[PDB]
C-alpha cells in the first residue's frame, strides 16, 4: 503493498 | 477523495483473474471468427483494450451479437498473440511474426503497439 | 514464449476502461443490493476482486442470476467504497468509516484490504 | 513504456 498515489 | 491510500499490485492482480477467467472458459460472451479460426472472450476486456472493439460493442444493434466476424485478410495467429497481450501485458514479437502483428494491431487499432513494430522494423533496417 | 516483451502500463490503462464502462452503464450484468441500495458491476470484475464473489458467480445456478442481495448487517457505504477500490486500486479509508470498511472486506473475502484496516486501527491504540 | 519483464 500500500502507498501514497 | 484525495485521501486515498493504493494497492500497487491490484491492477496486475486483476488482469491475472481475467485471464484465469478465459482459460476456463468462465463468462465469456462472445466468439471472434478470423477465418477457419474461432476464439472465446469478454466483450469488456476487448473493449477496454482496442479502438475497433470499444466502437463495435458500443453499437446499438452489434452490442448484442455473440459472433463477430474479421475480414478475411486477418491473420490467425497475429489475432492469436494480441489477444494473449490483451489478457497479459506481454507481447510475443518475433522477426517470423511482425508483420501480421503490425497489420493485426493497426485493424484492432491498438496504438502503442503499431509504434513497438515500427520501431523494431526501422531497427532491422 | 520466455522472448515476450511487455508494456508496463496495460493492466492500469485496462481498469482504468472498466471503470468508465462502469460509470456509464456500458455491459453491466449485474445489480448488488444493500439493504435500500443498489450497485450495477460487471460479473468478471467482482469475481476477480473478492473470494465470495468468485464463489457466487462460478455456481451453476448463481451464475445466471441479475440481482444479488447482500446480508442486511452490511453497510451500504462500506459496501460502495469496497466496489470503487475494485474498479481503481484506490480505498477511500478514514476513521469514520474504517470499521464499517474492515467488517464489509471480511464478508467479501479481500484479505489484503483486512490486513491494511487492521494495521490502521492498532496504529490508534 | 516497454521493457523486458
Ligand atoms: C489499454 C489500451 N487501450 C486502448 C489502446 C488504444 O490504442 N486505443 C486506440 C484504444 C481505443 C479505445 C479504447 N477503449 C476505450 C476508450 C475510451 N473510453 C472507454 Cl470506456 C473505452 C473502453 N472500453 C481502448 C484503447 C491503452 N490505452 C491507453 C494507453 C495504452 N494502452
Ligand atoms: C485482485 C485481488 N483478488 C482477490 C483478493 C482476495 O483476497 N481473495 C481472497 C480473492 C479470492 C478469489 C479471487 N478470484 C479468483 C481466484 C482464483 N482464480 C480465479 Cl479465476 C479468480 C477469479 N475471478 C480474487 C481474490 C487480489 N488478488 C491477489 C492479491 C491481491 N489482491
Ligand atoms: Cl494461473
Ligand atoms: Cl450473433
Ligand atoms: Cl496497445
Ligand atoms: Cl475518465
Ligand atoms: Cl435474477
Ligand atoms: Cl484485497
Amino acid at each position: 503493498a500500500w502507498v501514497i498515489p | 477523495a484525495d485521501s486515498c491510500i493504493q494497492f500497487t499490485r491490484h491492477a496486475s492482480d486483476v488482469l491475472l483473474n481475467l485471464n484465469r477467467l478465459r482459460s476456463r472458459d468462465i463468462l465469456t460472451d462472445v466468439v471472434i471468427v478470423v477465418s477457419r479460426e474461432q476464439f472465446r472472450a469478454h466483450k469488456t476486456v476487448l473493449m477496454a483494450c482496442s479502438g475497433l472493439f470499444y466502437s463495435i460493442f458500443t453499437d446499438q444493434l452489434k452490442c448484442n451479437l455473440s459472433v463477430i466476424n474479421l475480414d478475411p485478410e486477418i491473420n490467425p495467429e497475429g489475432f492469436c498473440i494480441l489477444l494473449d497481450f490483451m489478457y497479459t501485458s506481454r507481447l510475443n514479437l518475433r522477426e517470423g511474426n511482425i508483420m501480421a502483428v503490425m497489420a493485426t494491431a493497426m485493424y484492432l487499432q491498438m496504438e502503442h503497439v503499431v509504434d513497438t513494430c515500427r520501431k523494431f522494423i526501422k531497427a532491422s533496417e
